[PDB]
RNA sequence: AGAGUGUAGCUUAAAAGCACCCAACUUACACUUAGGAGAUUCAAUUGACGCUCUGA
């Protein structure tokens, strides 16, 4: 029932969700993020944490981001968020390893894509 | 708005320059529009090589005009590549030009002429 | 101040030689070969060697060896020159044939009257005399040869000033184009340095430095 | 440093087969240059 | 004239049947991997090497021209000067046999 | 690359208005470089990792993430649904015991209490299993 | 001999972010995708192993 901020429609990304998946790849870290639409971080699952870094080899690989969306949508089971918008970039969104993310997040048990706002 | 303290807080099309000769004046000398033909009876030594020169120039912060190549000659095949340089500071002459010159792989000569 | 005056040349030689491969240069080497090989496009000499020898197989039912025989032959005909004309001298240090896959220096035994010092080869430059006609008569001044350098610019590569009265050194760079170096064996001392000597013959740190402007390569 | 552009490969997608052969231009300077046919030592008179 | 040689052969169509066998096993490929991560290592410090020689060298000009700019007024002004003689600068590369 | 720069201009307290004004160890890391070496040292590990087929145990993970930076995590999730501002008017702490609540399903399993989660009435109709590694203690709901 | 001292290239980062390299699309460059490498100089805020500068 809660308020999608609807507008927005000139300026990338949409912010008409209410929670956001945002992956920052960095040069060195596949990190994940889970918000809401005020910047409040709700759920993450970065690779700069002792307790996933050392079970992996490399921390940006597909490897790193078939994990990071295994436990990130373990992490939001367990959370209770079901539901999220993730937008990618059109070059990120054909990457093999947001494919991989996302079929980790949809495997994982997490719907990527809200329900409709009631009116 | 005009009478804003935001006023010009949008405005971009300064920083964009939308839009040859050396310029040696006083100090602040440089060199005008160059030129460097590559020729080899390989494509691979000229177009990678050209790659190196390339990328050597972006990484020194050289604008770099065009990288073209010109057509070959009948005689085997002479293959060449045009890289152009403009903007070479006083050491910046001979500290680029050692390593083009401590960098060609295998027979492949050079030229530093220039336009037209 | 009575400065000194000092300009010097720091004399380069093209390698004529390529350097040869490491072990894992020849390694990545074979690998791009064999993946040209797996991605090219049907070479004739293959279709003239396979097919061929498929018809000619074809009329058995019912030459390219020749060729690369011929060129394997004439492939071991002509001897290779070498590119260690080196070792088998290991002591002519006046040799411009000394090394030829490295960049080698113009290096001479010096004596002055305070001191007795293996100098790289300057020049008592005056006002009237450029840095850059300093260097240009420091080509035709000692080694009495008729060498052709190239200079690049009037921009130098190091400077050492020592002092008892002042003084100054600068250091700049050519490059030999050709060389018509008559009489190698002169009275004078040139001894042509890779790197390596450079450490072994100058000691001082208005000398054991000289290498900061060497292109090591 | 003479070998750092000459490990190569064909970046293209028409090219056929080229071979490692050694030339021989006047004066006795053998290159390798990707030739077809291995002729192995070429010379221009 | 805009007249180039980057087309491709239009012979290099019909006869593309030589080679649809290219199948690698598991080691040359781990090896193959093993080339590509070291000899990715081999060139980066490679260019490190070369931009110490550029750094270096570099600070070693600009600290020359300093003491020259100090040591000499009036030769540091001719010091910036450009030659005319780079102009049709030519220079081959290396061989395998000297003549 | 803008768009990195872009978003740190987006959380950067501006002068004009805004969109937000209306809207608002050493041993550690000696054995953690041990471990990671003595980790990346597998040939087989690094096959399955340039592979894209390597795979994560979650258990481990899960524990050792209580251990290591969960309490913060959970700081942000009580944070995020008020029980900060409404449990305590906004002052805040962490929850540095790593509890573990659970109602008793049946007599098979058992619904773990998270952070967030979803649990009927029926299934909490009874005292929940309540574990947790400590030595006194009151417990609240 | 003394002074300034000291995170991988840089960081009023606190083991991170940019820089960096290879492979592919590119004539090439760039973007992107895939992979790679990296340091708190050693001992208890402090002393001595290394760099720079001021001298002989």
């Amino acid at each position: 029932v809660a308020r999608k901020e609807r507008g927005w429609r000139t300026v990338f990304p949409s912010r008409e969700f209410w929670h956001r998946l945002r992956v920052i790849r960095t040069q060195h870290h596949v990190e994940a993020l889970v918000e809401h639409q005020n910047g409040k971080v709700v759920v993450s699952a970065s690779t700069r944490e002792w307790a996933i870094k050392k079970h992996l080899y490399s921390t940006r690989n597909v490897v790193a981001c078939e994990s990071i969306g295994r436990v990130l949508a373990q992490r939001c089971l367990e959370a209770g968020i079901n539901f999220m918008v993730y937008q990618p970039t059109p070059w990120e969104a054909a990457s093999d390893s947001m494919k991989r993310l996302q079929s980790a997040m949809t495997e994982g048990g997490v719907v990527l894509r809200e329900p409709q706002r009631i009116y | 708005y005009k009478t804003k303290p935001t006023h010009g807080i949008g405005k971009y099309k300064h920083l964009i320059k939308a839009e040859v000769r050396a310029i040696n004046l006083g100090t602040d000398y440089e060199y005008g529009v160059l030129n460097i033909h590559l020729t080899a009876y390989d494509m691979t030594l000229a177009e990678s090589y050209a790659q190196y020169v390339h990328n050597l120039c972006n990484s020194l912060s050289i604008k770099v005009e065009e990288s073209y190549a010109m057509p070959t000659k009948t005689i085997l095949t002479t293959h060449e590549r045009v890289v152009q340089i403009s903007g070479l500071s006083a050491t910046f002459a001979e500290i680029f030009l050692e390593i083009i010159q401590s960098s060609l792989p295998e027979g492949v000569r050079l030229s530093v002429k220039e336009h037209t | 101040s009575p400065w000194r005056l000092l300009g010097a040349l720091c004399l380069q030689r093209p390698p004529v030689v390529s350097k040869p491969l490491t072990p894992l240069q020849e390694e990545m080497a074979s690998l791009l070969q064999q993946i040209e090989i797996e991605r090219s496009l049907y070479s004739d000499h293959e279709l003239r060697a396979l097919d061929e020898n498929q018809r000619l197989a074809k009329k058995k039912a019912d030459l390219a060896q020749d060729l690369e025989d011929m060129w394997e032959q004439k492939f071991l005909q002509f001897k290779l020159g070498a590119r260690i004309t080196e070792a088998d001298e290991k002591n002519d240090r006046t040799s411009l044939n000394r090394k030829l896959d490295r960049n080698l220096v113009l290096l001479v035994r010096e004596k002055f009257g305070d001191q007795d010092v293996w100098i790289l080869p300057q020049a008592e430059w005056q006002p009237g005399e450029t840095l850059r006609g300093t260097a240009e008569r420091t080509l035709a001044t000692l080694s009495e040869n008729n060498m052709e350098a190239k200079f690049l610019g009037n921009a130098p590569c190091g400077h050492y000033t020592f002092k008892f009265l002042g003084a100054k050194v600068f250091f700049f760079k050519a490059l030999l184009l050709t060389g018509d170096f008559s009489q190698a064996g002169n009275k004078g001392h040139h001894v042509w340095v890779t790197k390596d000597e450079l450490g072994d013959y100058l000691k001082p740190k208005y000398l054991a430095q000289v290498r900061r402007f060497v292109s090591d390569l | 440093d003479s070998s750092r552009a000459s490990l190569t490969r064909v970046h293209r997608q028409a090219y056929a087969r080229l071979y490692p052969v050694l030339l021989v231009k006047q004066d006795g300077s053998t290159i390798h240059i990707r030739y077809r046919e291995p002729r192995r030592m070429l010379a221009m008179p | 004239i805009p007249i180039e040689d980057f087309i491709t052969p239009l012979k290099f169509l019909d006869k593309a049947r030589e080679r649809p066998q290219v199948e690698l096993t598991f080691e040359e490929t781990e090896r193959r991997a093993l080339l590509l991560k070291k000899w990715s290592l081999y060139k980066q410090q490679e260019r490190k090497m070369e931009r110490d020689t550029i750094r270096a060298m570099l600070e070693a000009q600009q600290e020359a021209l300093e003491e020259l700019q100090l040591e000499s007024p009036k030769l540091h002004a001719e010091a910036i000067k450009r030659d005319p003689n780079l102009f049709p600068f030519e220079k081959e590369g290396p061989h395998y046999t000297p003549p | 690359r803008y768009r990195r720069r872009a978003e740190q201009e987006a959380q950067a307290p501006h002068w004009w208005r805004t969109y937000r004004e209306y809207f608002g160890r050493t041993q550690q890391l000696l054995e953690r470089k041990q471990a990671i070496q003595e980790l990346r040292a597998n040939v087989e590990e690094e096959r399955a990792a340039r592979l894209r087929t390597a795979s994560v145990p979650l258990d481990a993970v899960r524990a050792e993430w209580e251990r290591t930076c969960g309490p913060y995590h959970k700081q942000r999730l009580a944070e995020y649904y008020g029980l900060y501002r409404d449990l305590f008017h906004g002052a805040t702490f962490v929850p540095r015991v790593p509890l573990h609540v659970a109602y008793a399903v049946g007599e098979d399993d058992l619904m773990p209490v998270y952070c967030g989660n979803e649990v009927t009435p029926t299934e909490a109709a009874q005292a929940p299993e309540v574990t947790y590694e400590a030595e006194l203690w009151t417990l609240l709901l």
